């Protein structure tokens, strides 16, 4: 990963659950 | 205190009623079964997925 996406990444933060992406 | 509450309001960690211990709570297994098949037409072999 660039460090752009790294930068982009950081800076983001019973019964039901959450399926992963394909 | 006695037991507490999780953000669900539910019992997730009770102490007994007389000794000091304490056991968490954790439910088992109670998720979702997928079958991944292909068409009936050409075969019948399946696939189980958790």
């Amino acid at each position: 990963r660039s460090p752009i996406e790294d930068l982009l990444f950081n800076k983001v933060t019973k019964g039901l659950t959450v399926l992963p992406p394909l | 205190q006695q037991f507490g509450r999780d953000i669900a309001d539910t019992t997730d960690a009770v102490r007994d009623p007389q000794t000091l211990e304490i056991l968490d709570i954790t439910p088992c297994s109670f998720g979702g079964v997928s079958v991944i098949t292909p068409g009936t037409n050409t075969s019948n072999q399946v696939a189980v997925l958790y």
